[PDB]
RNA sequence: CCGAGCCUGGUGAUAGCUGGUUGUCCAAGAUGAAUCUUAGUUCAACUUUAAAUUUGCCCACAGAACCCAAAUCCCCUUGUAAAUUUAACUGUUAGUCCAAAGAGGAACAGCUCUUUGGACACUAGGAAAAAACCUUGUAGAGAGAGUAAAAAAUUUAACACCCAUAGUAGGCCUAAAAGCAGCCACCAAUUAAGAAAGCGUUCAAGCUCAACACAAAAAUCCCAAACAUAUA
RNA sequence: UCCUUAAAUAGGGAUGGCUCCACGAGGGUUCAGCUG
RNA sequence: ACCUCGGAGCAGAACCCAACCUCCGAGCAGUACAUGCUAAGACUUCACCAGUCAAAGCGAACCUUUGAUCCAAUAACUUGACCAACGGAACAAGUUACCCUAGGGAUAACAGCGCAAUCCUAUUCUAGAGUCCAUAUCAACAAUAGGGUUUACGACCUCGAUGUUGGAUCAGGACAUCCCGAUGGUGCAGCCGCUAUUAAAGGUUCGUUUGUUCAACGAUUAAAGUCCUACGUGAUCUGAGUUCAGACCGGAGUAAUCCAGGUCGGUUUCUAUCUACUUUAAUUCCUCCCUGUACGAAAGGACAAGAGAAAUAAGG
């Protein structure tokens, strides 16, 4: 029967060749994913669908912020293949309540509080 | 259709793609490598005893002769001390250096039958060679002294 | 004894249940007889299927006509044919309940050793007939001696560790990556992508 | 040359064949993916 | 126009059966039990509307059997915004294909059953045409832009070269079977050689192992045209 | 099995059991003739 | 044969899951006579009906499957008949081709379409036969391919005027070649065969019985090929078998009726709208010459080339 899929855990465990190609560092790491959904939930399992209408990424190719914490993640993880996750970068930090109004998502996953 | 099936059954496009994309990918091997860069050892010291024993040694080229006329020359060869060998040029060019013949090594190649003897009869031998007009007798060297046609000859005579 | 021992048609005592065709039995790698014991050759099962008694009297005719009873001896490392395939009659249409034993077969898994040849001779002179009957076998087969056998198992782990082909079916489906596995079998995780039906493919990591 | 009964479906269908385009378009969704497992696993 | 006339009436007979069922626009909306029952219906499930108030789904850890696998159930958080109940209610409710686990059949069927999931009965793009495969959905106008899936690949059989003295036809039984119908030993010389590995001899005789030595075929008519090398 | 034909799945013959006189747009077989 | 209920597998781990699916079992008994009464809270065979479990309490003591309602009977408590088609018409069978209506391609037969078990073909292996001799030839057990010609299977199109088989007419096509053509081998001296490769331009008979396709038989032929074409072709024909209303024989049945059987008889419509179409270098055989020459011990008997006769086909 076809059922929903156990990752094992092995899947989510980075190594070093990992962390040098995708330049995130396991201490101190990232706060914030954005998740942008690039596949189509038809054709896919009802859980799965679900999940995406949970994570609210209804809109392909629209990028939305979330925690990067357990349960997320595990939501996540079930629609892995349907998203593409990157880190939200902050070089300004968070935005500040005067420049809440001047931000911009840069294609390259930072928020720059200058636009 | 059943899960297992007598013909090949058809993969699911999805599956016929991951088939495709995970088929196994040797390594290159850097540049191409190969374009880049007892019985031995009886003959051996057969050859190495023979070689102090015989005294007197010629070569020749009996494999022009038939089962029967080769037993008949060697009947006539044993009637004598003489004895005829055979050794592999494969081995024997070793034993020339080994044994310290430099003026031996452009007379052995092909077939070569060494005649080892202490006791001339090659008066005989030629006489018997003469009604047989061919295999000629080719160098040899006695006790270190290289002897051509000519120097047997004399030799003999 | 060395020489092949005959094998019986059915079993003496049939079975009164008629039982379902589990094809389970010959899909997938074999865990039982994939070793050599006491022998030199054999003939290895490159992929599944059922072997009838015409089989077992073809293997076992050829053998013992072109061994030598006195040197080369001979073992069967498979069961008599235990497994009824309830064949229909010559014609009727659908229904009625389930079909009467007709044939009786021994299933047979990739990686399974059929028959194992020993005794003082190499294994050359015992690849011409072990693979005119490995040809004869109704699934792919080959006559393997245990240096071969441990040289293609060995190639097998090299081909394993060194393909430079980020992408391999385990990790693929382990990982469920493209939602491939709802495109796969709950048993492809375990058979990595080498066996497709009963068919079982060596050339692929 | 015919296809006997209805292409994709029967026991015999089409013999359909993947393109390099496609291995490519599986690759690339492959590295996304295994780019989300790497920013999941922290 | 007689297996029971015709006309009128009962009569607008009855029909679980066929056909038909007329303005515009928007919205929600899809696969069990019983039954003289499977061409139908009632209940359920689903569905629609309105209403009440309060948790609902997802969900890790902990937890769920002895006998003899994929997963499932359960729920703190968390992501979310829905769920339950009340009132009223029609209609759909003995489907198709695909992937997967099975059963039957013939490990046939565009075959028949059960289960998980998907799609179709809904839009569009692609796979040649295309319900069921892949991409993708929420709606309009645009003579803008980035993309998704998305194009089949393969061509394949030469071969070393030599020459082979002799114990003896090794014996046994075998008319003789000597290497060859068969057992048993399987030694041996020269430098170097298996008392037989294959042809051929009633038996001999004549030849080679070596070693000396150096894939495909079916019926109207093949089926885009073509192209090997201009930068990824 | 015999006759019929060159050839014969045709035709004819070796209360009950038989006897077909005549008849028939009945159903079969046939000689001869006749003929598109 | 089955129809209700239950246990096991399918259905491996909450529950749930079919079948003409694979197996098994039951229509109660034994016990006691608190095996009483009441009652929180629950389960539930996917509905309902029905069916389960149960603390506390009271009262004695110190249990382990079948069925409704109505209706009857009993003073009542309670009880009964079947309802086993086991959610149960209170009580009703055979038959219809004399049939009728409403429908159904959701459902049979011919046909089409899948499939290839069966069938057919080709290779691989030599077991083996082939006096020896695997492979001149044939071939077992099997293996691998291909075909879609049989027998079956499926129920996907067509049941809102298409019977079917044979025959006639006209044929289109495949080649897996029956003849004619060209070759290799041969267990081919010649003739002859056997086998294989290639070849689809052309050709591929007439009769008796039978409705016959086939078949047997007779006589021929260079040969009388295997197939597909809705088992080609009935808006071109025929209706002999089979199929409708009549009737017998035999058989089944109480009868009505029926029958894969035997027999006699039995209505075959269409004025063509559209498409399509309506004038596209022969073949064989025999005789003769070569020649009763080659070949062959003889018997027998050629090639290749040429001439003459016919016959057919096409065109006049
Ligand atoms: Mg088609
Ligand atoms: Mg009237
Ligand atoms: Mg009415
Ligand atoms: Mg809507
Ligand atoms: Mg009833
Ligand atoms: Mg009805
Ligand atoms: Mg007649
Ligand atoms: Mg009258
Ligand atoms: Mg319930
Ligand atoms: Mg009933
Ligand atoms: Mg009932
Ligand atoms: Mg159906
Ligand atoms: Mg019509
Ligand atoms: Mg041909
Ligand atoms: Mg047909
Ligand atoms: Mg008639
Ligand atoms: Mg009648
Ligand atoms: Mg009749
Ligand atoms: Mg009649
Ligand atoms: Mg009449
Ligand atoms: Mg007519
Ligand atoms: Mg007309
Ligand atoms: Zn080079």
């Amino acid at each position: 029967k076809f059922t929903r899929s156990r990752i094992p855990e092995k899947v989510f465990q980075a190594s070093p060749e990992d962390h040098e190609k995708y330049g995130g560092d396991p201490q101190n790491p990232h706060k914030l994913h954005i998740v942008t959904r690039i596949k189509s939930t038809r054709r896919r399992p009802y859980w799965e669908k679900d999940i995406i209408k949970m994570l609210g990424l209804e809109k392909a190719h629209t990028p939305q912020v979330h925690k990067n914490i357990p349960s997320v993640n595990a939501k996540l993880k079930v629609v892995k293949h349907l998203i593409r996750i990157k880190p939200l970068k902050l070089p300004q930090g968070l935005p500040a309540e005067e420049n809440m109004s001047n931000t911009c998502l840069k294609s390259t996953g930072e928020l720059v509080v200058q636009w | 259709s059943k899960a297992v099936t007598r013909h090949r059954r058809v993969m699911h496009f999805q599956r016929q793609k991951l088939m495709a994309v995970t088929e196994y990918i040797p390594p290159k091997p850097a540049i191409h490598p190969s374009c880049l860069p007892g019985l031995i050892r009886l003959l051996r010291r057969e050859i190495a005893a023979v070689f102090q024993d015989n005294r007197m040694i010629a070569v020749c080229q009996n494999v022009a002769l038939s089962a029967e006329d080769k037993l008949l020359m060697r009947h006539q060869l044993r009637k004598h001390k003489i004895l005829m060998k055979v050794f592999p040029n494969q081995v024997l060019k070793p034993f020339l250096e080994d044994s310290k013949y430099q003026n031996l090594l452009p007379l052995f190649v092909g077939h070569n039958m060494l005649l080892v003897s202490e006791e001339p009869k090659v008066k005989e031998m030629v006489r018997i060679l003469r009604t047989v007009p061919f295999l000629p007798l080719l160098g040899g060297c006695i006790d270190d002294t290289i002897l051509s046609r000519q120097g047997f000859i004399n030799y003999s005579k | 004894k060395p020489k092949l021992r005959f094998i019986e048609r059915a079993p003496l005592v049939p079975k009164v249940r008629r039982e379902p065709k589990n094809l389970s039995d010959i899909r997938g790698p074999s865990t039982e007889a994939t070793e050599f014991t006491e022998g030199n050759f054999a003939i290895l099962a490159l992929g599944g299927g059922y072997l009838h008694w015409g089989h077992f009297e073809m293997m076992r005719l050829t053998i013992n006509r072109s061994m030598d009873p006195k040197n080369m001896f001979a073992i069967w490392r498979v069961p008599a044919p235990f497994k009824p395939i309830t064949r229909k009659s010559v014609g009727h249409r659908m229904g009625g309940g389930k079909g009467a034993i007709d044939h009786y077969v021994t299933p047979v898994k990739a990686g399974r050793l059929v028959v194992e040849m020993g005794g003082r001779c190499e294994f050359e002179e015992v690849q011409g007939f072990l693979d005119q009957v490995a040809h004869k076998l109704p699934f792919a087969a080959k006559a393997v001696s245990r240096g071969t056998l441990e040289k293609m198992r060995k190639d097998q782990e090299e081909r394993e560790r060194n393909n430079q082909n980020p992408w391999t079916f385990e990790r693929i489906a382990t990982a469920n990556m493209l939602g491939i596995r709802k495109v796969l079998s709950p048993y492809d995780l375990t058979h990595k992508g080498k066996y497709w039906g009963k068919f079982y493919m060596p050339k692929r990591v | 040359g015919r296809i006997p009964g209805r292409q994709w479906i029967g026991k015999h269908r089409r013999p359909r064949f993947v393109s390099l385009r496609a291995k490519q378009n599986m690759i690339r969704r492959l590295e996304i993916e295994a780019e989300n497992h790497y920013w999941l696993s922290m």
